[PDB]
RNA sequence: ACUGGCUGGGCUGGGCCUUUCCUUCUGGAGAACCGCAUGCCGGUGUGUCGGGGAACCAGGACUUUUACUCUGAACAAAUUAGAUCGCUUAAAGAAGGCCUAUGCUUGAAUACAUUAGCAUGGAAUAAUAGAAUAGGACG
RNA sequence: UACCUGGUUGAUUCUGCCAGUAGUCAUAUGCUUGUCUCAAAGAUUAAGCCAUGCAUGUCUAAGUAUAAGCAAUUAUACAGCGAAACUGCGAAUGGCUCAUUAAAUCAGUUAUCGUUUAUUUGAUAGUACCUUACUACAUGGAUAACCGUGGUAAUUCUAGAGCUAAUACAUGCUGAAAAUCCCGACUUCGGAAGGGAUGUAUUUAUUAGAUUAAAAACCAAUGCCCUUCGGGGCUUUCUGGUGAUUCAUAAUAACUUCUCGAAUCGCACGGCCUUGCGCCGGCGAUGGUUCAUUCAAAUUUCUGCCCUAUCAACUUUCGACGGCUGGGUAUUGGCCAGCCGUGGUGACAACGGGUAACGGAGGGUUAGGGCUCGACCCCGGAGAAGGAGCCUGAGAAACGGCUACUACA
RNA sequence: AUAAGGGAAGUCGGCAAAAUAGAUCCGUAACUUCGGGAAAAGGAUUGGCUCUAAGGGUUGGGCACGUUGCGGCGUGCGGUUAACAACCAACUUAGAACUGGUACGGACAGGGGGAAUCUGACUGUCUAAUUAAAACAUAGCAUU
């Protein structure tokens, strides 16, 4: 099958080598898995020494992780927007490390209530559809949540508009093919516009 | 080295595993730890150079601000090759003896380094290379130090 | 070539266990254990070969089946078992004790050893770390690991084992002045004090020792063998270990030869 | 068996001064020299002396670089040279020997290989660098 | 044992070759042949083809026994020997040969802070809640051997019918406290009831992993003791290792077709009291997470191989030199997939062609320097008629393992 | 115009007909007057639909004052935007996925090739109405 041995290459003064054995047991390979976005499946695998590794075929959800505040909550996947190997495998929604992507703000905007008491990102004030409130069952948590507030900070100007959208963005730090995980962060700051100026020109 | 720009390419380039993004602020001397740019000391008697400490610089095999470490045998040799982008060729001469006519003849062999962007070098200058993983199929070596020209 | 071997062949064999290069084609080969296979003592060729109390190969695995000898206080049921350097074995129902240590030409001899002393042991040690948990151990020469050590000791130092409780009793530091005896190499048996240790970045460093009678010699740090600071803890062989020449070993066994004859 | 001697011949040095002699820090350790108390008959074993500070050890800072040579470490069993033991000698072999023993004891050595790599001393012979638009050395 | 003699001419001295002479662990062959110590032998030409027989199986007091098996008759659950068969392990070790192969193999010297590792040896795991509960004094269905009935000229080919076991397969709870972080019912403004989580494996993000001279001065927040009642102070826990790491290890927020944390087996017979089939209690086989060790394996740094120029330029179609982002592998790496530069070796002999070429330790021949041989008893590499592909297994690209083609049969 | 199987066995003679044919990418011998032979010989791709990438033009760049009614100027004096912002415009080249009764220069248009001999060097010209050739002419050479 698949050899990855250096044997059959060239020398580097150009010469050619010739047949010397046939080939191994080790020095294999194994045909690629072309991750994507759907139903979850997953294959085993044995591989040397009498371990096992897990392809993975289709994927929907993944930690993904928060950098100043540290909290990784499990939420869906939408589609990826952004490979820097090549342009085919973005818009095939195909999936690998370092693959930029694009997720639901849903859970980590509920756990930001949660944690803080202020709301993020709500430009549908003009249309009051969904305007509720309850009653809360204290006062002492206004102490530790202004403390909180005023000691910690306030998010940079372009995360909340994409909160009021919903979706963020975010960069693959796992191994799809290795480990059969869809892991990473959501990416911001500079970094963040980096990407922003270069997916839009 | 000269270079005109560090993100000209199609990816973002980074440090692994340094944060750079955070909402406190700490002031720390420690190079890596407190968030800003990260490097550390070989040894051997080998001192970082200045550039390095406050270049801004991206590279994955520089043995400074990098993830590869000098270990193994230590080499010197004459540079005849320049001129390639981030890749060096020495050449290094020696005598060897044949027994039956009781004298020398000189040899030579060509080896390829990879050269740092702290580091410039030009034509007929001195190198101290030193063994390191296998960062090619033919590059194995790494510069050290460039001794001053004659 | 298609995985491990597991045959020796016999003129291949170190040359220190002493085989003769005829009557068979075959040797022991010792079976993996806690010793290097080049430099370990082969339980079956010490029995058979040295204390030559069985005659041949049938019976020595036969006599080995009554558990009736037993080295670091722990019975072994391989024939093939390697022993090595400070190993005692101990046999009851004889009444004495032995240890395994070189002489001064290199090779493994019979050395009587007491009873009531020949109960501890001691090892040099490789790193001191801690493991899982924050628990500091070490590993000896001899696959011994110990939990929770000393503080203050610290690698390359040797460490003096009860081998009933596995406790650290004693222990000795690695520097100048202490005596030491060398296990690798071509200077097999000599017996010296540190002078003086002068180290080289980048590894392999050299020490040099003095023997008794003012020779001078040298040696890499993974061959030495410290036994104590003065009067050693353990008793030496008949010579101490201190390689007269060849002048000397002529003069001395027809001295001897005469006096007794 | 065998001792002294001979400004005996050297031979290998190890200190000096000649305009030259030998870089350097910290820490450990620690004697010598003089003296003391007590022992004694002017110093010592006391030392749990102080004016001490030979020599050593463990660590920092510098030193033109090669070729060359000396001494070390590391490196295979077998083979070659080569020491010992009367398989009746020998080619071989690593055995055996000792009064009488219901026992004791020893050997199974050593040098060379020789190319490349790792340390140490020597500094002739054969190459290389340094202050001239001073861009030179020192406080 | 550092040695020579015969041959051109009418006779002489030379260069020069022809011949003689000796060794061979160096082969063939001829004549002849009594004894003693040791014993090589279808390598050379055909890595050409093979009838016949053999060369790999294995059981302890200790995995699974209802043999219509034997032997006894203390074991009414058994207890010896136990055919057969299930299960476990080995069969990848040994043995043969030298076809290909000219920086390829190999040798000496380094390395894995760039990986896998059966077995042996030594240490090592409070299931917090799930599942008030499922049973824990212990879970649930098949199958072998076997009785009996068949097919084909033919094989270590097999059908359907009826029973029953596991250390085969599949599930599943029981000996503690401290501690940690969120949410907080509660309001007095300091606080406080209560809820939940937290072994190990996997993957990702973040934090700590200190140094090696000292002296003050404020400002904001703003601790005690002493106390004169204004105040005087201020003193201060650990923190490993390498020449060198993001190292060893600890902590936080979560996740998982996801592991392990013991429903196994046998030979020896004791202690308590509330006296009930009550409780406690010693040595060994078959396992199991992580670390250490051993046998190793794969890659990897430097230098060293026969003759030939009537072989002088070679390499990048369809990777040739290097950079970047990924995929794949036990891991690094142009090993592979995309983008961007135009490189790399050579008269100091590259590239190619020959080799009646496996390499080395070493054999033959001697003043010294050398010449020649090395398939072959020791080490390393490759192969089983010629190519490729693969299962099981820690380990195989295996041929006394399988699949397919070609040539024989 | 078309024909099963054979493929020049027909005939003085492959006469007539058939076969190849565009473009892109590979590969190309003997011989030679070194210019050629060469489109040598011989192979692969070609539709529809949805995308990606490359090849351009025009206008703008700091202060410090003075006329003219926020503007054209007159000037003096610094920096080369680690090349940015807006608008405008046709085609040519390369690459990818999907799709079909495996078809796609779909009509038209459109070279058969190779190994040798005789003869004239080549391009050119003539018997209008039976012969276009080896005939004539040609540059070169030699003579009067
Ligand atoms: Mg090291
Ligand atoms: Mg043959
Ligand atoms: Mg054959
Ligand atoms: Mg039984
Ligand atoms: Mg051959
Ligand atoms: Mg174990
Ligand atoms: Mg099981
Ligand atoms: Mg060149
Ligand atoms: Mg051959
Ligand atoms: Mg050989
Ligand atoms: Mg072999
Ligand atoms: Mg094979
Ligand atoms: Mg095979
Ligand atoms: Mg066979
Ligand atoms: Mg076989
Ligand atoms: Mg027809
Ligand atoms: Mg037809
Ligand atoms: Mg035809
Ligand atoms: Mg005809
Ligand atoms: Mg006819
Ligand atoms: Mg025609
Ligand atoms: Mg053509
Ligand atoms: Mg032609
Ligand atoms: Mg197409
Ligand atoms: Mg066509
Ligand atoms: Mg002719
Ligand atoms: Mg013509
Ligand atoms: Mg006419
Ligand atoms: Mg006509």
């Amino acid at each position: 099958g698949i050899s990855r041995d250096s044997r059959h290459k060239r020398s580097h003064t150009g010469a050619k080598r010739a047949f010397y054995r046939k080939k191994r047991a080790f020095e294999l390979g194994r045909q690629p898995a072309n991750t994507r976005i759907g139903p979850k499946r997953i294959h085993i695998v044995r591989t040397r020494g009498g371990n096992h590794k897990y392809r993975a075929l289709r994927l929907d959800s993944g930690n993904f992780a928060w950098g100043s505040e540290g909290c990784t909550r499990k939420t869906r996947i939408i589609g990826v927007v952004y490979h820097p190997s090549n342009n085919e495998l973005v818009r095939t929604n195909t999936l690998t490390k370092s693959a930029v992507v694009q997720i639901d703000a849903a859970p980590f905007r509920q756990w930001y209530e949660a944690h803080y008491g202020q709301p993020l990102g709500r430009r549908r004030q003009q249309k009051q559809g969904q305007v509720v409130e309850e009653v809360k069952k204290s006062k002492s948590v206004e102490k530790k949540q202004a403390a909180r507030f005023a000691a910690h900070g306030k998010v940079d100007p372009a995360l909340e508009k994409q909160f009021e959208a919903g979706r963020l963005y975010a960069i693959i730090s796992s191994r799809p093919g290795q480990s059969g995980r869809a892991d990473g962060y959501i990416l911001e700051g500079e970094e963040l516009a980096f990407y922003q100026r270069k997916l839009h020109k | 080295a000269t270079e005109l720009t560090v993100q000209s390419e199609r990816a973002f380039l980074k440090q692994p595993h340094i944060f750079l993004n955070s909402k406190v602020k700490v002031k720390s001397t420690r190079p890596g730890k407190g968030g800003r740019r990260w490097y550390k000391d070989v040894g051997l008697g080998f001192k970082t150079p200045k550039t390095a400490i406050e270049g801004h610089y991206i590279d994955k095999k520089c043995p400074f601000t990098g993830m590869v470490s000098i270990r193994g045998r230590i080499l010197t040799g004459r540079v005849v090759s320049t001129k390639m982008h981030r890749t060096i060729i020495i050449r290094r001469e020696y005598l060897h003896y044949i027994p039956k006519y009781n004298r020398y003849e000189k040899r030579h062999k060509n080896l390829a380094a990879h050269v740092s962007p702290a580091f410039r070098v030009e034509e007929g200058d001195m190198v101290v290379v030193g063994q390191c993983r296998p960062l090619s199929k033919t590059v194995r070596f790494n510069v050290l130090r460039v001794l001053p020209r004659t | 070539a298609r995985g491990p071997k597991k045959h020796q062949k016999r003129l291949s064999a170190p040359s220190h266990w002493l085989l003769d290069k005829l009557s068979g084609a075959y040797a022991p080969r010792p079976s993996t254990g806690p010793h290097k296979l080049r430099d370990c003592m082969p339980l079956i060729v010490f029995v058979r070969n040295r204390l030559k109390y069985a005659l041949n190969y049938r019976e020595t695995k036969a006599i080995m089946m009554q558990r009736l000898v037993k080295v670091d206080g722990k019975v072994r049921t391989d024939i093939t078992y390697p022993a090595g350097f400070m190993d005692v074995i101990t046999i009851e129902k004889t009444g004495e004790n032995f240890r395994l240590i070189y002489d001064t030409k290199g090779r493994f001899t019979v050395h009587r050893i007491t009873d009531e002393e020949a109960k501890y042991k001691l090892g040099k040690v490789k790193r001191v770390q801690l493991g899982r948990g924050g628990v500091p151990f070490l590993v000896t020469h001899d696959a011994r690991t110990i939990r929770y050590p000393d503080p203050l000791i610290k690698v390359n130092d040797t460490v003096k084992i009860d081998l009933e409780t596995g406790k650290i009793t004693d222990f000795i530091k690695f520097d100048t002045g202490a005596l030491a005896m060398i296990t690798g190499g071509r200077n097999m048996g000599r017996v010296g004090v540190i002078t003086h240790r002068e180290r080289h970045d980048g590894g392999f460093g050299i020490v040099h020792l003095k023997d008794a009678l003012d020779n001078t010699f040298a040696t890499r740090e993974s061959n030495v063998f410290v036994i104590g600071s003065e009067k050693p803890w353990i008793s030496l062989p008949k010579g101490k270990g201190v390689k007269l020449t060849i002048a000397e070993e002529r003069d001395q066994r027809r001295a001897r030869a005469l006096a007794a004859a």
